[PDB]
């Protein structure tokens, strides 16, 4: 196989990729592998113009959410960050291959273990702490919701970096984030 | 991939300058093509700072500031397969590593251009 | 195979299936995956009953511990936290599958990175700072301890939540939490 | 095969293996199990002679790197802190195979998603809160840049431990710490 | 698994509810059998809160306040292939869906009831 | 491996203590020798402190402070098979399990010895 079955990324390198305060206003690099029942997570999140450039007096969160249908496929309308055109699927060298996910419930948040209506139940949640720009003099919360942006049959990724309210005319920028999930399938 | 490998252009003050990037695509290459200049200035710290991007066959400009206005691709149809841009009214802040990506899923491709900025002619 | 050896859990929902306080007081969600010499873990707890729905003022540590004998099988009994009775063993589908765990070895805490007197030591511990209720304001530590509460052939996983002093009329309530040790085998 | 290749390790229990301040003055665990795109890691480095038993005063942050080159085997020279006689390579049993790492850049951390002169870059860093002793009462900051001290074809790791600065004649010891990557291959 | 749908009961302020939950046993289903009622009510923002369990050959109330007293499973013989529960003298509080799950390893299934409770009869 | 198995030395204060550990290689065992010793003193909390090393072909001391000075690998060829030390001039504070790890990629062996320190002779 040309591609990674176990490995659903955005390539390590996308360019700007979502439009979350205006067009193209941000870079998402998110790489998902399946390991069993858990799926190893890697997350980074960097404003490259707009607000994101300058986080505003007022803001205390930055986050994004990824929505998928019932075969695990990404859903590119909002609220899903990544945009229609952005990459997104198996990985292909440093790019993503151009098959259609067909294994997508092996990368989606276990619905029985973190239920549609359950966001705000502690265990949908797996909360960390980390720091802006990767200072260690700037730390920020990221919590990360499974299935709490979903529709039905459907499935979602909720990453919130909150504590900002502190830090201003500062890019936003988070470091490499990890974290994990158990899997539906 | 990209036609050029890594190279240096040196220019003076004021002159505009013309980083080529030309690329060739591939059979397999059906993704959607994204074309993404970067820099990494001499003068500060930052590091691949987005200047100009076309995707979803949009240009989107605007994102560096110091640069603004003097960035356009040169030519008038990129997907043929020219991703080159220009550099108006060269300043001294504008050294530094000018890098294109050309990306169509699964194909991927960079070069980097090291741009020096001389306040008079002459590399002589 | 109907069941998947790469991975041993308690189900994504189980039931009440520990009395750490009293019978059945709380839900302890458990997935190991094997990774090479690595396993991803992800545990979360959650009383339901008694003390463990309204944190004791005294209350400042609440923890749980797996014992496993020289096979990598579980022991049903003190201290473990799983009742008898609790499912545990390889993932089949949202299940347990009812066969022996013949490759228990593969999820056990090395001993040698890990020696069974060496609980004190720094490196038989993977500590975290996590949050209560998965609430950002209610910041706590989560102590993961290898092969502390062992036996000898023997082998062991220690939970600790800690710093839990300032929080009252509260149940007890993890995010899910990860964790991650060098493998026996 | 007789070793794991998925597996990178310096052994469960290494012996003195660096020599940081001075000659084999300190233990350094480290294991890498490569999962897909993504590197699961778990680093512990304690010190077993001459300061690093009895943090100066003013030491504020203790840290270690590897380096690889292109084909991602280790670098045993000025900075790669373990040793040139130190175990490090595929595993097998407890210990290390003789054979030579053939896949070393799916153990390498990608340099597309971070850049050799990236390291200040907040995407090339995964930063976390951990414990010195594993004491919760002694928080200080981990910190893993990922090629920033690189060659050139080549690729490393770097360790730091800071907010030492208020922690006197303690001996330098960290838990077992986690952290992830994407790889090169 | 279980025999019914997810259904929604409606009755009035007093009246008992019978929440049916019967299950069919599958060879392969080895493991202990667990039943579990749990309940998100309306009023407040809980989630699958326990409600009565049957775990080890054992029934185990007391779980949630609000419904003390007034859980009991219909049958009297649960392994038999009945998990269904009466909810006596239903109050306005007692709106919310209420979940059964019923478990023999590898076996699992589980059923929503949407339960209904109005002030005074009718649904007409 | 380890030509021995856990045994128990009891001495008294003043003499010295000869620990054994010889072993044997394989072909297999391609990789450098390392032959480490540590101790869990009985006295304190400290597990598995370097006391010797012989690592690289060189022998290190110096790790374990209360211990400097008194102990020595016993034979002047460790190569050869023998990574036996001596522990001299015992006192109350040398009692605690000693171990001895010879190590030679793949290979990897381990001894404990338990060392027990009388004020004056007799385990009669």
């Amino acid at each position: 196989t040309p591609y990674d079955p176990l490995t659903l990324w955005t390539t390590p390198d996308p360019p700007p990729n979502c439009s979350l305060i205006q067009e193209l206003d941000a870079k998402l690099t998110l790489c998902l592998t399946k390991n069993g029942s858990i799926v190893n997570g890697i997350v980074s999140l960097v404003g490259v113009k707009g607000n994101l450039l300058n986080i505003q007096s007022t803001t205390t969160t930055v986050g994004v959410h990824l929505v998928f249908d019932e075969q695990g496929r990404l859903i590119t309308s909002t609220p899903t960050a990544l945009v229609p055109q952005a990459s997104w699927g198996y990985r292909q060298g440093q790019s993503v291959s151009t098959n259609t996910v067909t294994n997508g419930l092996g990368f989606m948040p276990n619905v029985s273990a973190y239920p549609r209506p359950n966001a705000s139940e502690a265990k949908s949640q797996m909360v960390s702490l980390t720091y802006l720009q990767g200072d260690t003099s700037k730390p920020i919360t990221m919590k990360v919701a499974f299935n709490g942006i979903t529709s039905l049959n459907g499935y979602s990724l909720t990453f919130m970096w909150s504590g900002l309210s502190n830090y201003i005319n500062q890019p936003f920028s988070t470091p490499s984030c990890s974290f994990s999930y158990i899997t539906q399938e | 991939g990209i036609t050029t490998p890594e190279e240096m252009i040196e220019k003076a003050k004021g002159e505009t300058a013309y980083l080529p990037c030309k690329f060739t695509l591939s059979p397999e290459d059906q993704g959607p093509l994204d074309i993404e200049w970067l820099i990494s200035p001499a003068d500060n710290q930052k590091v691949d700072q987005v200047i100009i991007l076309y995707s979803g066959d949009k240009i989107y400009d605007d994102y560096y500031p110091d640069l603004k206005g003097r960035v356009h691709f040169t030519s008038n149809d990129l997907k043929s397969g020219d991703a080159s841009i220009n550099v108006t009214n060269l300043q001294l802040s504008d050294i530094g590593t000018y890098q294109c990506k050309v990306k169509k899923a699964p194909g991927v491709a960079n070069k980097k251009i090291h741009l020096v900025v001389l306040v008079k002619p002459s590399g002589a």
